[PDB]
């Protein structure tokens, strides 16, 4: 069968994929894109409103002396010039940073607790629905005890709630469904028994708040929101003084002792709050996609899926504007989910994999490595070689040695099972691919990889930690694009093939197991290919208290 | 000498030790007990060797509710903990007699470690602790074991935890009294940064004990963040001595007063009282049936005041057992005291200031906590400098069982290592004996 | 002791309630019961709940100071710490915020006191409490009509009186009954409906309002005519300023 | 004539001011009001489509036993319920923040020199103006060199732009106008004149990134993003090599040597990156309100704006949001822009002081802050004694002791000349009001009330500082609501009486005055009024990008 | 003497203090040496450099070994130097705080 790419490339351009020559400069420059012309005519337009010149196509150096081209969406028949990708113009890319930002898992053991230790009181299945209807009308900014409150209007906050989830059936089915994420309806039966039993008796909050303040505000006001009408709830659900001695531990609990945050703050260099995406760990953003629920069948499927989250949320928005901005780094992550190219390299190594090894039962040593992926480098390299308008689409070299190396590490990790040798196979790739075209990426794309096979079994301070627990703050990856999304694939790879529930937090592959999201993470791909034809409608906007 | 003053120093049973002992003999600039102590937090460290072998059969590293499945190691450490430590020191200490120690507890499950002053000499702060005994410990595993170049990375998870992800060990198994100096609230802080429940599961919950550690820690630090340099050390070191060491049996002897029936307000006048006995005060003005009290001598005067504040807790908070009122009787001492003299309260109002604030963080849904977490550096309790924190240490050796955050919910695994430390859990002896010893050199 | 300056009523009263020698004037008489029925706690009948156990049970080591302190009764006990919160009107209820939380440290033992604009708390151990807030309840501290049992919706020390005379509730927990001239509670302080109302007896009149309330006002005294009072806070305000300049 | 706040007084209720008895219970509850008649109504609609119960009127205790008052906003004639005050109802309160927290200063001082000395290329007016207009196009997302590119849609980053300005006249009239805030022509002469003088022959940039990048995104962006489009437009604009050397020089000005930022990042408890609103200093807030420039003849409408825009922004936002949440606290900030009642006191204690004194005549003494803000103190609590219907509109202690210190201080500072007795004056007006009503704010206010007269003169390290460089993270004022705002007025005090040009920085104060800014800071309560009214248009907006 | 304090570009109006330090530095030094020392003639180096326009300060040893970390140098460095320049100069408590502004900056704001 025609490898996975050949219908995105005949669509690109008139040649087929394989001819090696073409005919620049005959396209009109920006004249030959509707959305750059769109881009003109809007320039001229801002620029009269405002009195201050803005985008002009004359400025700086011509584009489009070659093909602008369009992009498919891996997985979708979807075609789009890539400035509809761009985090700027697609908003479900930015909603689904805002789902994760704004969201925080709380127990609600501790505080079960104090009521009754200290307080002496029951709780009972009632007096928690009872709870969970007080705190879904103060979680999105509504009062519960004072008099003369003002209050957020409920339909710019629609988008906040709480649910609940458990591993305890007898307690999840008789709460409201309205209220619980239902581990039994929403995973298929041998992961529901794996999640069940990591939860036990446990019982924890998934709290939403409102997209339009973590807009205004920051991903460290998440908890804190979060704790506030929690402590709010607590007080007018079990009938406490409305801020005694008892109230402070409910505080602790929520803020401090038995939260979740999706991401530690990170230092001064890089200074941030919780909730950020650089504190986010590999193993958590492919916890967060919900590919493996649906998709277990197909661990490329899965596996790919988080490379499209993490590519998208670490490169685009990540190191392309919070660490940098500007036109900023859509092209280096479209790389990793446009034109089946990931797929097509990712396939053939688990292929190779099941026939030599069969998925997981390679030995997890460096034979294994250098077997795998020195294989499916060459393989991804020689569809470059073999392919000019394949080359010509991802230009970049740092493009290529990303996408290589993630099939090549993937399928290292389908084979050992275990995320570390992965890791090595990513490292390996990048030197065989830079001796092989004597090149690899930008300036500055392997300091990590130079100092990466050395690090990826270190045990020191600094160095030493397995993949799932690493993230854009481990030392050597806090800086370059091209490396983060891929990781979190890599990560995810070894337990979709071994078929687990999740890769490093059962309580967040929980959390995020639910349709009243605004973006939905079973369907990362087909969701960008949404807001890049401008049919996703995100929350948060302020169009309901500004004039028509 | 630069100060004239004299104090009359007693154990934690009001006897008297030693008379007419110079102020400056108890300065941590100068008394070796004070530095002893200090070194000492900064270097030990507390193992937890079942919590590794644990974390590692299970593979639940890096912080709370993560795993890794299929990464699960199941190594013999609790079983072969004496030839691991014995591996362990042999990294850790600089010459073969020096002062490492590294000592088993509970079986081989916990291990507790201090790491050679001289490894601190030449750094720049005191994070060595908790790192050189955390690749010690990870190294004496992988090789007890010889544990695989594919594994080993699970054992530095199972130590050290997150880090360098995040910015915190978060999920280790070892443990300090201090925290990383990234979480200061400012520089100079980091002997401020242990929790009240540590200071507390140290001194094994004896008050006087538990308020003098406390006191020592505050006030070395006020030293280490300049705030007792020239016109302001005299009131540093006097705080030191009448609050948190029992100086002249002030405390001991308010608290023998009001301890059968007695109140803050009660242990108020009592204080007053010994203040004009002393000539520490003296009326300066009649008004309307009202004494107005003036002093030549404001440091002095704040260290009476400081001593009967934790007079005050003990007798508040020892009558209901219960910590949480500390924060009121920081707060009412000090506005009682001002109207009842017309003097300014303990810190000038800082105390009353902290006081407001935990208070609320202690009482509302903003924030804080129970007692118990907090300390010098935390926002809500960093204000008064070293008069408010000792107090909350000796309401929480005080509770009876109130709290769900309690030294032995927060602070188990310290408690274990760092109360076999004579120093760290009886410092009021120690820091006494030393004080008689440098007498004559001041 | 001398607890305060100033030489008006407002003044005085401060000191009488700081006092623990000056007998406070009993207006009202509620029986052990109807206070329990009020704290909302505990159901009459039902054994203190116990949040540890007793001391005597317990191993403590050695000890000077716990060997000096005398425990409250329901710290021997184990009882649980609860509270009573009161919010008093600032038209010239006799008890006030601040005056209330220096008074109950000058005149009960193991208290943690806490003061605010609206509201006003003590927490200390249960069978405790319930003997303090009978002394609360039934005295020259508490009005009933200018003075409210209030554990949540504290709204009313700011607003104006109703036409009975009564401060604002927003859950109407004290009834002004028209036909005895008398104040009923008929919830207990968080807002639940009592089996039986509690007769809480009839409100002050406006003299005596003037005669005991210890808040400064243009209409009643005020504290800038209260010069050695002003003086004296002035003099505390210097002071602290000078002190931690030099 | 009457006190200023009696007409909002006889709006809000049927009883006259003075007089002490009402009637309650009968309103009710909440469909006595206009906006929570919608509330509930937008409640039910949120609940049904997604599933989930929301907002609900029965939740807790009733709202509306009392009336729900409107409340004027100061200096205009509007009146509005305080929920149209909450900033997630109030477009231009959200946008205030947005212009700030996108904003940075970026001197062109060193890059000149390394154009000159490095590249040994000349710098004039020619050649700035060549650069602006290079970086008005790169600055919101658009390319200038690399081919392939795709970019940001130009009208959703119209708010985006660059400008410059200049203290020597005959250079700032060289550079294109349209790129140059004119000092002569935004600020009247005396003071243009100071700002002149103060920043010489330097040249500096403002620099305002999109809205929708600072909300996708946080305030550590700003400096970055602005940094990447300065680096593109130096390379192209100066023809360097893409990427050499010297290209970091203009990076490393751009980001640290030569960057002011609004505010400073901040410590881990309360961990946050550059620009957010707890590193912004109040005599930087001071200086971004507008209103010096306009006002100068009234330094109570100078100072008085001030506080307006610090009580939102610190207590709303950043205390109400960032650092709690939920209904949060809108009402504690408009007790100090809402009724003209903090503006009645103020103008009482500035006449009190110009009879006495003479403004800024008064010796600097405790002597002074004694007379002046025990005088304000008292006439402020006596109209709280004398209007019944005055005290249950500020019916939290907490809002009165902000209202009557601010006002007493503001009134030391302008005896005075000098921020440092206005405070002292701030705390002795908190002692005397405990004293008076045994009453002051909430549990926690007076934390740093009591702390306050001891540390306003002190020189100890972490207690020591003049008031202007204080902010939210002096350590004693980290916590706590009814503070901050009134402190930025009363740095502002001073230098109003005195008729200084700006409070702490110069540069500040002239970054924005600019009518390009989407929020207007010459009329910071008029803008809330217009957002209450739901009549601001922010920027930001995913309208085009979004389905119809 | 400019009220330049706080950070770049930054001035307080009003603030201006004229205090001729590099004239007195001998004596203010010695005065912040006194302070800055643990005992007479131990490890504690005060020098003037540059006409008195600069100093050298070396902290003694000993406050180290009873710190946590370092921050002791550059802090008692400050306040043994700010207290020193307001007794040269008799500064009043109501301007000492730009002494202290001077030296150290905008910490703890910053
Ligand atoms: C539960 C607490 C304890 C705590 O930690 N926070 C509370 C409640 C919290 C909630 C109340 C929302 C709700 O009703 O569901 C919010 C809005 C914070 C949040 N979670 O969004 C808040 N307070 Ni409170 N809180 C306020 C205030 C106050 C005043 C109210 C006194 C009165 O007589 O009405 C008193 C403190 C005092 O007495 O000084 C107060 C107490 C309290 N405050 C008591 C509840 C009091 C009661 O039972 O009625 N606040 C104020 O004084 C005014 C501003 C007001 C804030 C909302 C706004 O700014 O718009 C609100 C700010
Ligand atoms: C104290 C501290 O909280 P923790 O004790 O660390 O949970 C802090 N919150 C606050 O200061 C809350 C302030 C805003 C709400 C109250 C305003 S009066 C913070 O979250 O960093
Ligand atoms: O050319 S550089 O490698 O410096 C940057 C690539 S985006
Ligand atoms: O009641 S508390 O002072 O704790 C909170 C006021 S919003
Ligand atoms: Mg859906
Ligand atoms: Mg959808
Ligand atoms: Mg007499
Ligand atoms: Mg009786
Ligand atoms: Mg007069
Ligand atoms: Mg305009
Ligand atoms: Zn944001």
């Amino acid at each position: 069968a025609d490898k996975l790419f050949i219908n995105a490339l005949k669509k690109k351009f008139e040649e087929s994929p394989e001819e090696k020559k073409t005919t620049f400069y005959t396209l009109g420059g920006w004249k030959q894109s509707e959305r750059k012309t769109e881009f003109v005519n809007a320039g001229k337009e801002v620029a009269a409103k405002r009195g201050i010149p803005q985008y002009n196509p004359d400025i700086g150096t011509p584009l489009g002396q070659r093909v602008l081209m369009p992009y498919q969406v891996s997985t979708t028949d979807t075609y789009v010039e890539g400035d509809d990708l761009h985090f700027v113009n697609n908003a479900a890319m930015q909603q689904m940073w805002d789902d994760i930002r704004r969201t925080v898992i709380v127990g609600l053991n501790h505080a079960h607790a104090v009521i009754e230790k200290r307080l002496g009181k029951e709780v009972t299945p009632e007096t928690i629905t009872h709870y969970l209807e007080t705190v879904n009308h103060a979680m999105p900014g509504a009062a519960v005890v004072q008099e003369h409150m003002v209050e957020t209007h409920p339909a710019l906050v629609a988008d906040s709630y709480v649910k609940v989830f458990t591993g305890n059936d007898e307690i999840a089915d008789e709460i409201d469904p309205a209220f619980v994420i239902d581990i039994n309806k929403q995973f298929p039966e041998d992961q529901a028994e794996t999640l069940k039993a990591e939860v036990g008796d446990g019982i924890w909050q998934v709290v939403r708040i409102p997209t339009i303040v973590s807009r205004t505000c920051d991903g460290a006001t998440t908890s804190r929101w979060s704790a506030m009408q929690i402590g709010m709830s607590m007080i007018s659900a079990y009938k406490q003084a409305a801020g005694e001695a008892a109230t402070g531990d409910f505080a602790y609990a929520a803020k401090h002792a038995e939260v979740i945050h999706m991401g530690t703050y990170l230092p001064v260099r890089r200074a941030r709050g919780e909730n950020e995406p650089g504190g986010v760990p590999f193993g958590y953003l492919a916890d967060i996609c919900q590919s493996s629920r649906v998709n277990y069948e197909d661990p490329v499927r899965v596996s790919l899926d988080v490379v499209a989250t993490g590519a998208m949320l670490y490169d685009q928005i990540w190191l392309g504007s919070y660490m940098s901005g500007g036109v900023g780094f859509t092209q280096y992550a479209t790389a990793a989910y446009t034109d089946n190219i990931l797929d097509d390299f990712t396939y053939f190594g688990k292929e190779y994999v099941e026939d030599k090894y069969g998925l997981c039962e390679a030995p997890n040593n460096m034979d294994t490595v250098l077997d795998v992926a020195t294989e499916v480098t060459f393989y991804g390299l020689e569809q470059y070689e073999e392919y000019p308008a394949l080359l010509e689409d991802q230009f970049g070299g740092s493009q290529r040695a990303a996408v290589v190396a993630a099939a090549a590490g993937c399928s290292t990790a389908f084979a050992t099972g275990n995320a570390q040798t992965g890791l090595s196979g990513w490292y390996l790739s990048m030197y065989l691919h830079k001796e092989q075209h004597s090149r690899l990426g930008f300036y500055g794309y392997d300091l990590q990889d130079q100092c990466g096979a050395s690090n990826v079994f270190s045990i020191r301070g600094d160095e030493g930690l397995p993949l799932e627990l690493r993230g854009p703050n481990y030392p050597n990856y806090a800086m370059n694009v091209g490396h983060q999304g891929e990781y979190a694939g890599i990560s995810q790879a070894p337990h979709a093939a071994r078929g687990d529930a999740f890769v490093f937090n059962p309580l967040v592959k929980i959390a995020f197991a639910d349709d009243n999201l605004v973006f939905d993470f079973t369907n990362v791909r087909g969701e960008f290919a949404k807001g890049a034809l401008r049919e996703f409608e995100p929350a948060g906007e302020r169009a309901l208290i500004t004039p028509a | 000498a630069k100060f004239e003053d004299k104090v009359d120093l007693y154990d934690d049973r009001g006897n008297l030790v030693e008379e007419q002992v110079p102020l400056e003999a108890l300065s941590p600039l100068r008394n070796p007990a004070i530095k002893s102590i200090v070194q000492g937090i900064k270097r030990t460290v507390a193992v937890n060797l079942e919590g590794i072998e644990n974390a590692l059969k299970t593979a639940k590293v890096g912080g709370p509710a993560c795993k890794i499945m299929g990464r699960e190691l199941d190594l013999d450490i609790v079983g072969n903990a004496e030839s691991i430590a014995a591996a362990a020191k042999e990294m850790i200490q600089v010459t073969e007699d020096d002062d490492t120690n590294v000592e088993l507890l509970g079986g081989g499950k916990r291990a507790l470690v201090q790491v050679p002053s001289a490894r601190f000499d030449v750094a720049a702060e005191y994070s060595a602790a908790p790192l050189v005994t955390a690749t010690a410990f990870v190294q004496a595993i992988i090789n007890e074991f010889d544990v695989s170049m594919y594994d080993a990375n699970m054992v530095k998870a199972a130590v050290l935890g997150r880090y360098p992800q995040s910015v915190e060990y978060m999920g280790a198994n070892i443990a300090t009294m201090l925290d990383i100096p990234q979480k200061l609230e400012g520089p100079g802080y980091a002997l401020r940064n242990i929790m009240v429940n540590h200071v507390v599961a140290a001194t094994l919950k004896n008050t006087l004990q538990a308020a003098a550690l406390s006191t020592i820690l505050e006030q070395t630090a006020m030293f280490e963040m300049g705030d007792a340099v020239g016109a302001f050390e005299r009131m540093h070191l006097l705080g030191l001595a009448y609050q948190g060491m029992n100086a002249d049996n002030l405390v001991f002897d308010l608290v023998k007063a009001n301890g059968k029936e007695g109140t803050v307000g009660s242990v108020i006048a009592d204080l007053v009282e010994r203040a004009l006995e002393d000539g520490v005060i003296k009326v300066e003005k009649e008004l309307t049936d009202y004494k107005v009290y003036g002093t030549d001598d404001l440091a002095m005067w704040n260290a009476y005041a400081a001593a009967g504040l934790m007079a005050a807790t003990m007798v508040n908070q020892g009558a209901a057992r219960a910590a949480q009122g500390v924060s009121s009787t920081l707060l009412y001492y000090n506005d009682l005291i001002e109207f009842e003299t017309g003097l300014p309260s303990v810190d000038f109002g800082k105390v009353e200031g902290t006081a407001v604030g935990f208070s609320f963080f202690s009482h509302s849904i903003y924030g804080g906590g129970g007692p118990g977490i907090f300390n010098g550096n935390h926002i809500v309790t960093r204000h008064s400098k070293g008069f408010a924190i000792p107090c909350v240490a000796a309401a929480m050796a005080l509770d009876a069982g109130t709290q769900m955050f309690s030294p032995e919910a927060t602070s188990g695994l310290i408690k274990e290592v760092f109360s076999q430390v004579d120093e760290f859990r009886e410092p009021l002896k120690y820091v006494v004996e030393a004080a008689a010893e440098i007498k004559n050199e001041i | 002791a001398q607890y305060y300056p100033g030489t008006t009523k407002v003044a005085q009263n401060r000191r009488n309630f700081c006092n623990p020698e000056y007998e406070l004037e009993k207006l009202r008489e509620i029986s052990d019961e109807d206070v329990v029925k009020i704290l909302g706690h505990r159901a009459p009948g039902e054994e203190y709940p116990s949040v540890h156990p007793p001391l005597e049970e317990m191993d403590e080591p050695e000890d000077a100071i716990r060997e000096m302190v005398e425990p409250i009764d329901g710290a021997k006990a184990g009882d649980r710490v609860r509270y009573i919160q009161f919010t008093d009107s600032m038209y010239f209820a006799p008890a006030q915020p601040y005056v209330r939380s220096r008074a109950y440290l000058c005149r009960y033992r193991g208290a943690d006191a806490g003061t605010l604009s609206g509201r006003q708390i003590i927490e200390t151990r249960e069978r405790d409490l319930e003997k303090i807030s009978k002394e609360l309840l039934e005295t020259e501290f508490f009005d009933p009509a200018r003075s409210g049992v209030r554990g949540k919706s504290v709204h009313g020390h700011s607003l104006r009186l109703d036409e009975d005379g009564m401060m604002f509730d927003m859950l109407r927990r004290q009834i002004y009954n028209k036909d005895t001239g008398r104040v009923e509670m008929v919830k207990n302080q968080i807002g639940d409906e009592l089996d039986e109302p509690v007769d809480l007896g009839e409100p002050l009149d406006e003299e005596t309002l003037m005669e005991k309330t210890t808040i400064y006002r243009v209409d009643g005294e005020a504290y800038r005519d209260d010069v050695e009072a002003v003086e004296i806070m002035q003099r505390i305000h210097v002071l602290r300023s000078q002190g931690g300049f030099n």
